[PDB]
Formats: C-alpha cells, structure tokens, sequence
C-alpha cells in the first residue's frame, strides 16, 4: 500500500473533487529531513512532516509541479519523490520517475517511442493518404 | 480548539471546508431532513414533498406580475403559468433521469437509480400541480380565507 | 396617549384581540375602552407605572421595546 | 400618534437577531 | 376581526402561524427527536 | 433494575424469600446468626419493587432493603 | 363441534379469541382485501385507496355542521377543513413512519418498512386531497348532479 | 427443547400479546399424577394433562404465581415445576428453581450477592458521595 | 324525474347503486374469485 504521513493542512477549496473518488486521483510521496513549509499547487501553504509525506492531488501536473518545487525550492533538494496514480478500485500505478531515474538523464533499457527515422520535412503529403484514417505523422 | 473552520470530513485535501454554513449541526440536521435527503423516504414521497412546496410557491410571480395581473383572470393566468412551468420542469427531471442512469444501478441511494429518479419525477409532477392548484384555490377564494381568518362567517 | 389625556375614566388597553372564534356579540362586547377593535382591558397597573415614570408617547414605548430586544440579544 | 407599518416590520427584523441568538444559546446549552 | 393599528395584516398571518404552524412544527420535531434510537 | 440489599442484621428466617413473588432472593449459608443463613438477591433484574420481602422482615429496621432505580419491562411488571 | 368461539389460530394461550367478529371467513376475506392488507399491493396503491375513501368522507362534517354552513361558502369551508385535516393526518403518518422504522428493515411486509410507509403516506396524501376535491366538486355542482340523476338535461 | 403437553384451554384474552413474539415469554413445565383443573393466572380455569404439562405465559410473576398455586392448592403437592424464559431467537434460559432447590432452603454453592457487611444505619452520607453517580447503598 | 311518493330521494340514490355500484362490485368480486389460483 501507499505509506506516508499526510502533510498538516488546514484544508482548502482547491483540493479533490468528485473525480478523485469517481475516475482517478494522484499521490506524491517524499522523504523530508526536517519540518518546513511548502506551497500547495491548489493554493495556500502546507507543512510537510519529518520523514515520509503522502499527498493526494487531482492531476498528475499538480504532483509534478510539487516535485519541481521540491527539487528546486529547497536547499536540501528533495530528489526522491514518487508520483502514483490511484484508481477507485484501489489499484495504485507507479508513474514518476518510471525507471527510478529522472527522464532528463539517459538510462539503458529505455525504449525509443515516438521516434521518427525521417526528418520533419519528409513527412508525406496528405493527398497520398486520403480515406485511410491516418495523419502524415502517423505513417 | 476555537476554530470553527475545519477540514471537510477530516480530510484537508478534499476541495471543501467544514464551515458553519456547510457543516454545522443545524446544516446537517436541516439539509439531511429535507425530502431529497431524508432517511428512509421512498423517492415518490421525496418528489411529492418537493413538488408541493415548489408548485405552491410558483403560483406567485405570474399571479402578481404577469400579463393578466390587471384583468379579471389574474389568478387564472398565474395558475396556468405555474402549471406549464411545472410541466416543463417535470419533463426536464424525467429526461435527466433517463439520461443519467442508463447503465448499472448503484446499491447506495435509491433516489440515484433510474427507478428511484422516475419515482421522484412522478412525485414531483403530482406535488407540483397539487401545490399550484391549492395555492390558486386559496387565492381565487381569498375573500373566504380572509373571512375565515377574521371570523366574519362565525 | 388617550389614557394620558384622561387617566381616571378611560380603561387601559392591554393588547388587541385577534381570535377567529369570536362571534358578532363577543366582537361588540370586547370593542371597549374607546377602541375600534376588540381589546382586553389591562389590570396589571401598567399604564399607571408608565405614567408615573414620565412616559407619554407610544414612540418612546416602541424605542424602549427595540432597546430591550437588543439588550436581550 | 400611532406607529407605522415600517416601524412594525423593522421591529420584527430586529427581533430576528435575538431569535438567532436564543437558538445559538439553547443549542450550546443542550450539549 | 379587524384592527385600526399599523400592519393589521400581521395578526391575520401570525395568529395561525403561532397557533398552528409553530406548535405543529415544534411537536413534530420534538416527537421525531424523543423517539430517536440513535445512540442513547 | 431495582437494587435489593441485605444487611448484617439478617437472622435467616427465610420469610423475605418466601414472600418474594418473582424469585429474586435465595438463602445462602452464613455464620452471623444462630440460623446460620443469610438472604441473598442474585435475581434483582426480575425484581418488580413490590417490597413484600420488606413487609415480611421481622428485624427492627429491616435487614433487607429494596431501592427502586432504573425501570425496565420486567421491573414495571408489563405483560406487553 | 358447534362452538363458534375457538382459540385464535389454534393457540389458547395467545391473548385473543377466534370469534365470528374476529376470525370469521367474511372477516378474513374483507379485512385481508382492504387496501392496507390486500396481497400484492404496492404501498402507494394502499395509501391511495385509503386516502380516497378518507378524504371523500371527511368533506361532510364541516360541510353540514361547520361555522360556514349558513353562508354562501358552505362547501368551500367544508373543503378547506377537510384539506387541512388531511394535511395534518399526512404529517402525522409520515412522522410515525420516520420514527417507527429507524433501524433494520424487515423482510416481511413491504408496508412495514420506512420505504413502504413513506410510499403509503404519499399515496394517502394524494388520495385524501383527491377525494376531498372530488366530493367538493360533487357538492358545489350538486344541482348538476341532481339534474343528471333525474334526466333533467336530457 | 422444551417438552410437555399444553394444558387443554378454551382460549382467553388474558394470554400472550406481541411482547411474547417480540421480546420474551415464559414457560412452566410440571408433571401431574392426574387430570385436574387449575386456575389460569390470566383469568379462568384450565385443565392440566396427566404427565408433562407445558404452559406459556407473558411474565415470570405469572409462572411463579402458578407454581405457588401448584405447591399450595393441590393435595398431592406439585413440587417439580420448572420455569424458563423463552426468547424469539429460540434460546431457552432456565430460571426457577435455579440450583434445583427451592430458594427458601439453603444450598452449598450459592454465592451471597446483594449482601452488605455493614448495618442499615451505617450507610454513608449522600454529601460524601456527590458527583460520583452512585447511591449510599451502592458503595 | 321526480316522485310524489314518500322518500323520493331514495330512487335518486338507489337507481345508480343497483345499476352501477352493485353490479360493478359483484362482477369485480366474482372476477377475482373465478380466477383465484388458490388450491382448486
Ligand atoms: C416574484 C416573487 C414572488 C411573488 C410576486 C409572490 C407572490 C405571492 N406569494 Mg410567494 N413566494 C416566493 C416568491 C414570490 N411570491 C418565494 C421565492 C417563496 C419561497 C419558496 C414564496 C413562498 C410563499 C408562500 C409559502 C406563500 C406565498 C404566497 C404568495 C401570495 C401572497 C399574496 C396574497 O394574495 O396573499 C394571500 C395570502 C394567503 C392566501 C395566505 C393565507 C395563509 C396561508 C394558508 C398560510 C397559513 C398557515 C397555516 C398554518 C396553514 C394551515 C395548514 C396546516 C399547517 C395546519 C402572492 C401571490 C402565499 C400564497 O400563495 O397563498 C396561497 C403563501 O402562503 N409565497
Ligand atoms: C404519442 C406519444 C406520446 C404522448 C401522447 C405523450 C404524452 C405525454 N408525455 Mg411523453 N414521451 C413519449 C411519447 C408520448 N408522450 C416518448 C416516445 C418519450 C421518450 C422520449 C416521452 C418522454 C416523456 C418525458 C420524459 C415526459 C413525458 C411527459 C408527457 C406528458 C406531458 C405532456 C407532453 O409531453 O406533451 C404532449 C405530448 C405530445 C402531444 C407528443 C409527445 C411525443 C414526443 C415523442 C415526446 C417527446 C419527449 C419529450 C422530452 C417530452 C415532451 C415534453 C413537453 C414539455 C413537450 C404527456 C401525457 C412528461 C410527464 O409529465 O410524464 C409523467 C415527462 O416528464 N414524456
Ligand atoms: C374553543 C375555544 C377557544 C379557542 C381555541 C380560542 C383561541 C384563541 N383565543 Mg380565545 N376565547 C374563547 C374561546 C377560545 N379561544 C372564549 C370562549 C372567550 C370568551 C369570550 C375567548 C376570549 C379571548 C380573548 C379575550 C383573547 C382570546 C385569544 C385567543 C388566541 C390566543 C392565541 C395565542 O396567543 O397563542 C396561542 C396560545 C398560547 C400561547 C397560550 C399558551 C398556553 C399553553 C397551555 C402553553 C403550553 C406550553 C407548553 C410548554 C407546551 C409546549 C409548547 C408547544 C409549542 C409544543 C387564540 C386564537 C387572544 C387573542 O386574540 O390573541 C391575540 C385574546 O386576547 N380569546
Ligand atoms: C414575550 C413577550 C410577548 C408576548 C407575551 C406577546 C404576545 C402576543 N403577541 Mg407579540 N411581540 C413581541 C413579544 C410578545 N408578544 C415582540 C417582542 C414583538 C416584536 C416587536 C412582537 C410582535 C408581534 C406581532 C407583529 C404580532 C404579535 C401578536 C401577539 C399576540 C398573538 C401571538 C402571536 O402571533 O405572536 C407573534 C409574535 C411574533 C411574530 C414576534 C415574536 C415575539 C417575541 C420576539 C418572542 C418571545 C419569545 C419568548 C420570550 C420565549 C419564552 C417563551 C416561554 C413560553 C418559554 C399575543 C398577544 C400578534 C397580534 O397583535 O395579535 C393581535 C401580531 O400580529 N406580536
Ligand atoms: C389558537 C389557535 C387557533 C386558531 C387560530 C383557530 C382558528 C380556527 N378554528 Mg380552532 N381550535 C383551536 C385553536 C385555534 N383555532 C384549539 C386549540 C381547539 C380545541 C382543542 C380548536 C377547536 C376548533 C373546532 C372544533 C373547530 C375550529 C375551527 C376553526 C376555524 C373557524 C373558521 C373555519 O371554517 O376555518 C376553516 C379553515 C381552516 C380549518 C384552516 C385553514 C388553513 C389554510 C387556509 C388551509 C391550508 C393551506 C395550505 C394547504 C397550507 C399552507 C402552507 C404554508 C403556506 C404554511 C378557525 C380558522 C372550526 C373549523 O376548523 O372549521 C373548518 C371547527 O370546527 N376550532
Ligand atoms: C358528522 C357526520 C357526517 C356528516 C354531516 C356527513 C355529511 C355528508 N356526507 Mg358523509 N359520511 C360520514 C359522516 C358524515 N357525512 C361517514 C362516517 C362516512 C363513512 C366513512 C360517510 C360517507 C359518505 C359517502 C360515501 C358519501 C357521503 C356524502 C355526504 C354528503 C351528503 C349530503 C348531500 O349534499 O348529498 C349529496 C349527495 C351526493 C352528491 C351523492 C351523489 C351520488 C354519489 C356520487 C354516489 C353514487 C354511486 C355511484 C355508483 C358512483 C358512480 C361511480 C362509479 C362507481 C360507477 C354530506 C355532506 C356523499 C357526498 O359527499 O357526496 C359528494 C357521499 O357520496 N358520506
Ligand atoms: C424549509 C423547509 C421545508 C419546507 C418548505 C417544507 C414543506 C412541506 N413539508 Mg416538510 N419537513 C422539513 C422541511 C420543510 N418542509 C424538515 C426539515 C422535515 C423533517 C422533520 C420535514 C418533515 C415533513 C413531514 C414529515 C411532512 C412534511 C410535509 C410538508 C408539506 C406540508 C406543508 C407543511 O409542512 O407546512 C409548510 C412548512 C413550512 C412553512 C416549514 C416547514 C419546516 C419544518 C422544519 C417542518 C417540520 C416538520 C413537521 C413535522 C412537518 C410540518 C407539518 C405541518 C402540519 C405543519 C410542505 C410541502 C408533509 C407532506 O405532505 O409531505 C409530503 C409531511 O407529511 N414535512
Ligand atoms: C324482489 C322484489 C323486488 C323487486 C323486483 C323490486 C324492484 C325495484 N325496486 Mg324494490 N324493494 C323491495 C323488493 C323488490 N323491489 C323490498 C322488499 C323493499 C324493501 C321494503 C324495496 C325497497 C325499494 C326502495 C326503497 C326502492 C326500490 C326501487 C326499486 C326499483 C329499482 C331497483 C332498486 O333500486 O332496488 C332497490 C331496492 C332495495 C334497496 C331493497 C332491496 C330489495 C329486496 C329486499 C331484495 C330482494 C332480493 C331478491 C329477492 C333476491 C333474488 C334476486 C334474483 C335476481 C336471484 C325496481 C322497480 C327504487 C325505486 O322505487 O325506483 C323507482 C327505490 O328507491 N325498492
Ligand atoms: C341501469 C342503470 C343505468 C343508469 C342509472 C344509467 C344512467 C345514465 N347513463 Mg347509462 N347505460 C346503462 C345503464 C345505466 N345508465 C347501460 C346498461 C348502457 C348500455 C349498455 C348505458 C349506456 C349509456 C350511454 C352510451 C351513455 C349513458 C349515459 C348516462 C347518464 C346520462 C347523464 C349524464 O351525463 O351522466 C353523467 C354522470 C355519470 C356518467 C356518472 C356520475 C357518477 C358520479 C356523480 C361520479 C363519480 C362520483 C364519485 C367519484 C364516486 C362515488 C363513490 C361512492 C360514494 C360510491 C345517466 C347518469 C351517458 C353518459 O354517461 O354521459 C356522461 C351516455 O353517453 N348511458
Ligand atoms: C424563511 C426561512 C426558511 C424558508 C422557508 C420556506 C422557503 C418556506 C416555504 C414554504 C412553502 C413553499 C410552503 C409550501 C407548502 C405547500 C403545500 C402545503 C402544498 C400542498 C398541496 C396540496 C394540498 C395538493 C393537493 C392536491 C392534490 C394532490 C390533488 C388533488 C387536489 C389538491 C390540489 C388539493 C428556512 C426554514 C429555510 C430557514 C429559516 C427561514
Ligand atoms: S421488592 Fe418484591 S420482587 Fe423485589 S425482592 Fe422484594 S419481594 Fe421480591
Ligand atoms: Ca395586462
Ligand atoms: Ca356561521
């Protein structure tokens, strides 16, 4: 299961809506050396506990903005946060960083997806692929 | 402590606040005992009570401000406007219920099923036109209601 | 104020009666002490107490009633 | 002179305040 | 019944409100409360 | 339920137990009296509060005392 | 034998007696086919039939004996009294249902649940005011009903 | 289970109400040498069978009044009746006589309950036990 | 229609009772009875 103490927060109107219990929510866990104040991505300030911290947010982008704040706005840089997607059935899917290494650094075992062996200007004409249901960049 | 503003149901990350408007004891005991939320109610009774209140008050605006307000058929025009508005509202309620509960039926609220929402819409119809006609019958024989309240006949 | 003018032959009035059970006879019988509506004649000494303390107008009584409302608040 | 209709309605609007305060006090005394 | 005093429609509306609506509402709420098998 | 207490002036005459119409009291062995028995009340949840046992008690300022307390269906004697 | 007084349902220690009033065949087939006991009825239909009968007969006492009986609004006053009494009766029925079926719901009678009793109260309301208005509409155009029954128009 | 033939009775209005099937009822069983008539505690006369007799009543006091009648109003004294409490779940709890011996006679193994080691006049003052929730006789 | 005989309101009430109420009640009870799948 997901472990960590929730950061102490007074509550806000910017948090979870019915999409969290209906479709999906997201979780971010991080270890903290001390007790200091961070900015909620839903507006306001929260206090993160010493040790493990588990925060529930509405979008993946909110978790990643929090992770960017953790890496960039703290003098001991918190570089070990994990972002998960949580489904209402209870299944937790690990998202970020997917291979244990931040994606700006290369890692072996990463497969090239979305890569094109042609240049941007050598995509074929749309008139060559009419009534096929596929765009010039998908062929 | 003394802080009356808390997290909504003890979760500070749900986008709501426990306020004296949203989560006071009066708020819970009033809203949760309104017919739409009152525990143990059949949905037809919920719809019936909601419709009676709504059809009763919807008599008023066309009665006092409509185009027939300066004729001899002022209460008539108020009643016809209220009945037609209740008819449109019932059609909207039933179409919402047909659209919303197409698939699987939940095991929680009986109101939030196709069966329960259809029962609620039926109750809303019956109550709306009942409340509209009872408010019209009070207004059309308003002289009798006045004489009753003043003891003029007795 | 009508009792202020003649506080020896005018009966004080406690409050007005609004009872839909009244017939015509009781309406005529309780239309007393110069009123145009059925009223009760006060017997608590209330008019004599507010005459002895210098109150002479209904507006002062209304202002004091609003004052006791906010004091109770 | 007699009072006005607006005086009577303003007094009732004022009396709404001790009604709410009495509701609050009775609710607080209940627990 | 009538009144020469200001806002004579107010006894007309408030005598049934204090005689019927207020006690029926109060005894209904009290009857629901004193039979509540909630916790004890 | 009502409370039935037995005090140490009991002389074991068993009259309170015989007088009790709801089988509240027994007699258990004892040593404080020549009869060597003292009344006991294991079944006070069946006690109705009739105080027949108090009426039967011969010790001056009775050795058995019934105190009416919490009222139940059994204690109010209700057949419904 | 010839004894018409027996034990109630064959148990002599249950506090009731099998009598020609309590347990005759006419009594069982009449009471058990009254809407409150008729087998297979939805509770809203039970309440509807009960309300129609009750609201229809409750028109009469204030119509013939009330304070408006010697005015031109005699049927009006009878109807307003019957409607207000049916409103109080419906409020009492619904408050009883809210109080009685707080906890667990039985698997026996559908009527003796919170859902079923709310359905019954809704039916009782609709039937009571329907029966009161249909008896008022018969009494207010009683001249037309008389001419119909005497063939005066035909 | 509870065994015994029901005494033959014409039926009465004084018998079981809805409390019997709702909360509890009581049962009295006794063996009879002959067929004779007894008085119902709910009014009227019933005839008890030869052999085992099982009677259902509303209260424990009715069963005990019947047992007093059985011990005192019959020339062969019926001294073997058992009184039970019957619950609507079906559980039968044996009540009287609890240890097999009538309570006016002493028996070893009976524990003294409701017994006070002080006299009636040496109960403490109520003022000494204010805001404690307990009476002078409970301390 | 009218009558000079005593209690002329009685045909007024009883002709619809014997023509409508009694046969509708009788055929309703008989229709419920003759379709009763009780025992046989
Ligand atoms: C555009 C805004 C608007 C307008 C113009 C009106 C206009 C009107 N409203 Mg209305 N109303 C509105 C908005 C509006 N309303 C809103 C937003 C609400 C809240 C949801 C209400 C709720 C409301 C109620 C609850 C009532 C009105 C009533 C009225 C009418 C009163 C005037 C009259 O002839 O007195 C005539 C006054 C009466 C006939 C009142 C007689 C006394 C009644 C029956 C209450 C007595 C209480 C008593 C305890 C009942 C006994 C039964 C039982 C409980 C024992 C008038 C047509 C009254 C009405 O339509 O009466 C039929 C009425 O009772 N209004
Ligand atoms: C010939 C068929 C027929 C007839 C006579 C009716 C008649 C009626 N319908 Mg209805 N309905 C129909 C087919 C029909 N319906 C179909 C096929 C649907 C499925 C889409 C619906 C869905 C529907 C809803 C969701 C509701 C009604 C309601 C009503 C009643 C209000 C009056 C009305 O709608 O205007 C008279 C209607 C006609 C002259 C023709 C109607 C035929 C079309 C297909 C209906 C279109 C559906 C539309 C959303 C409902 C109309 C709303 C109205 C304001 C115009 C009336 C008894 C309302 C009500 O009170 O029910 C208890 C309500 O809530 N109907
Ligand atoms: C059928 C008998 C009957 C009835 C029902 C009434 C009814 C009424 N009369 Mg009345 N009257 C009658 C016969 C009757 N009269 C007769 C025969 C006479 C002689 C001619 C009079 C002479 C008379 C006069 C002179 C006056 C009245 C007034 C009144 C009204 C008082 C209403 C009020 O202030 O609040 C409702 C009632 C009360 C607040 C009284 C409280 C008493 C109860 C027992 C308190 C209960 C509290 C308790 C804790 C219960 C819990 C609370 C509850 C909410 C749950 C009311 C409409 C007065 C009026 O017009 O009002 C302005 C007035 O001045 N009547
Ligand atoms: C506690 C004092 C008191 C008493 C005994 C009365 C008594 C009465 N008032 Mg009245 N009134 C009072 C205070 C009081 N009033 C105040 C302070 C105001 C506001 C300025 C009013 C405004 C008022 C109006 C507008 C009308 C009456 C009317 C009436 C009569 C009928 C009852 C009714 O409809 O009430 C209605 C009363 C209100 C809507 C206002 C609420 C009254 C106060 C604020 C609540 C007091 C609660 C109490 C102290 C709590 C303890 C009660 C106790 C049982 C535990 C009756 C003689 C009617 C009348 O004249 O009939 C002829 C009427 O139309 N009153
Ligand atoms: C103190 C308060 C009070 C008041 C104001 C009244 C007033 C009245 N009583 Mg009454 N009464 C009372 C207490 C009271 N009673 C008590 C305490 C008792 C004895 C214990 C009695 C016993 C009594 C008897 C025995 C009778 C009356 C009757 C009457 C009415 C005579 C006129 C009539 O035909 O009414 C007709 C009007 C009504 C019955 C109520 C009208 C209410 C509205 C207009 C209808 C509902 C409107 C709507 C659906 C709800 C509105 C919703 C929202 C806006 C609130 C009159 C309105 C007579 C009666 O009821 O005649 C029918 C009658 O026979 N009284
Ligand atoms: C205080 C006691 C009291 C009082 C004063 C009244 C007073 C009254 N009752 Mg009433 N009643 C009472 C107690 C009381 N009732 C009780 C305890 C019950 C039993 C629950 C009834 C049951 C009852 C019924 C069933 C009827 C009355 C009717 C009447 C009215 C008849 C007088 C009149 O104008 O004739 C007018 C007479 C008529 C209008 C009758 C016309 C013929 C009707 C419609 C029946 C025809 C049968 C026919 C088969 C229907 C066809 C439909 C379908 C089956 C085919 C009168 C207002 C009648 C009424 O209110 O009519 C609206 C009525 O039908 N009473
Ligand atoms: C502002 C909220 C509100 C409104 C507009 C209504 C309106 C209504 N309710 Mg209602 N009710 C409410 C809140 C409300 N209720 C709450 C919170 C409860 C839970 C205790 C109830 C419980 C309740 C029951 C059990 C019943 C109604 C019924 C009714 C209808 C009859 C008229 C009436 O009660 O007088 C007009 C009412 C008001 C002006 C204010 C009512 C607000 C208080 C909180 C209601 C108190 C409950 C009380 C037992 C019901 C009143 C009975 C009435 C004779 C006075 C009417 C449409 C009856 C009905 O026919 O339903 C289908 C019925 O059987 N109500
Ligand atoms: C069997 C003989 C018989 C016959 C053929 C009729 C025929 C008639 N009666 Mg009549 N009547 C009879 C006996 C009979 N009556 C008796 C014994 C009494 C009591 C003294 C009455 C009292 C009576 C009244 C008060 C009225 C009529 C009226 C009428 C006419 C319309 C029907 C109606 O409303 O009945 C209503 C009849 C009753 C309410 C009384 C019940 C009749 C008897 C007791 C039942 C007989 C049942 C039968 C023998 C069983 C076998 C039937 C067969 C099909 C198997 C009709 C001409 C009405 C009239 O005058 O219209 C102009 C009318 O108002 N009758
Ligand atoms: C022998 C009994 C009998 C009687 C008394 C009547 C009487 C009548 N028929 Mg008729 N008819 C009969 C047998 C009978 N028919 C048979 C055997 C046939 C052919 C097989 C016909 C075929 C026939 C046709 C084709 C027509 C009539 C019509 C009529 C009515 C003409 C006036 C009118 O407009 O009524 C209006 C009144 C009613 C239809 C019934 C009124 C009943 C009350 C007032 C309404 C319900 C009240 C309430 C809700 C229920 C009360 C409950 C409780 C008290 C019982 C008249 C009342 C005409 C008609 O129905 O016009 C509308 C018509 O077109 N008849
Ligand atoms: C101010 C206030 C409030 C509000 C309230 C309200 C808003 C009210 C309203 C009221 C109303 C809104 C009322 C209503 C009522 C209704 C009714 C009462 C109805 C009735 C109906 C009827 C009666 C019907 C019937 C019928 C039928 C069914 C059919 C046949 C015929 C008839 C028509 C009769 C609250 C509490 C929140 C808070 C505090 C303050
Ligand atoms: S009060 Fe009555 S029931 Fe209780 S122990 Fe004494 S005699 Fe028995
Ligand atoms: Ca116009
Ligand atoms: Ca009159």
């Amino acid at each position: 299961e997901l472990s960590g103490q929730p950061p102490k927060f007074g509550g806000s109107t910017g948090g979870l809506l019915s999409k969290a219990n209906r479709e999906e929510k997201y979780a971010i866990t991080w270890t903290s050396a001390s007790e200091q104040v961070f900015e909620m991505p839903t507006g306001g300030a929260a206090i993160m506990n010493e040790g493990e911290n588990l925060l529930y947010l509405a979008r993946k982008e909110q978790c990643l903005a929090l992770g960017t704040q953790l890496r960039t706005k703290f003098k001991p840089k918190i570089q070990d946060y994990k972002i998960y997607r949580v489904y209402p059935s209870g299944e937790v899917q690990y998202l970020h960083p997917a291979d244990g290494v931040f994606p700006e650094k290369v890692n072996e075992g990463r497969e090239a997806q979305g890569t094109k062996t042609r240049r941007i200007g050598q995509n074929p004409e749309p008139v060559t692929i009419k009534f096929s249901g596929k765009a010039p960049y998908e062929v | 402590s003394n802080q009356v503003v808390q997290a909504y149901n003890g979760d500070p990350f749900v986008g709501h606040l426990s306020t004296p408007i949203s989560d006071s004891a009066f708020t819970r005991t009033f809203i949760g005992n309104l017919p739409a939320y009152r525990k143990g109610l059949s949905p037809i009774l919920r719809g019936l009570e909601v419709g009676m209140a709504h059809g009763y008050f919807l008599i008023g605006p066309w009665t006092l401000l409509g185009p027939l307000r300066d004729s001899e058929y002022q209460y008539i025009g108020g009643l016809i406007g209220a009945l037609a508005l209740i008819l449109v509202a019932t059609a909207a309620l039933s179409s919402y219920g047909l659209v919303t509960f197409q698939g699987e039926q939940g095991s929680g609220d009986t109101l939030q099923t196709a069966d329960g929402w259809s029962q609620f819409a039926a109750g809303f119809f019956v109550g709306g036109m009942g409340g509209a006609f009872v408010a019209y019958f009070l207004l059309e024989n308003l002289s009798v209601v006045d004489g009753i309240f003043r003891g003029l006949f007795n | 104020e009508q009792w202020i003018k003649d506080p020896l032959n005018i009966r004080p009035i406690a409050h007005a009666i609004w009872d839909p059970h009244f017939g015509e006879g009781a309406v005529n019988a309780f239309t007393q002490a110069g009123a145009s509506n059925p009223v009760n004649i006060a017997y608590s000494g209330v008019y004599h107490w507010f005459y002895t303390i210098g109150m002479t107008t209904n507006q002062e009584l209304y202002s004091g009633a609003v004052f006791l409302l906010v004091l109770a608040s | 002179m007699a009072l006005s209709d607006t005086q009577i309605l303003a007094a009732l609007v004022v009396a709404l305040l001790p009604a709410f305060l009495a509701f609050r006090l009775s609710t607080e005394l209940y627990k | 019944m009538d009144g020469s005093y200001a806002a004579s429609y107010l006894p007309w509306i408030l005598i049934p409100m204090v005689g019927w609506l207020f006690p029926a509402v109060t005894m209904g709420l009290l009857f629901i409360h004193i039979e509540s098998e909630g916790e004890g | 339920s009502h409370s039935v207490k037995i005090y140490d002036t009991c002389i074991g005459c068993t009259q309170c137990v015989r007088a009790c119409p709801l089988d509240v009291l027994e007699m258990v062995p004892w040593d404080g009296c020549k009869a060597a028995q003292i009344a006991s009340s294991p079944r006070t949840e069946d006690c109705v509060g009739c105080k027949r046992c108090e009426t039967a008690c011969p010790t001056d300022f009775l050795s058995i005392r019934v105190y009416l307390g919490a009222e139940t269906t059994r204690s109010m004697g209700l057949a419904y």
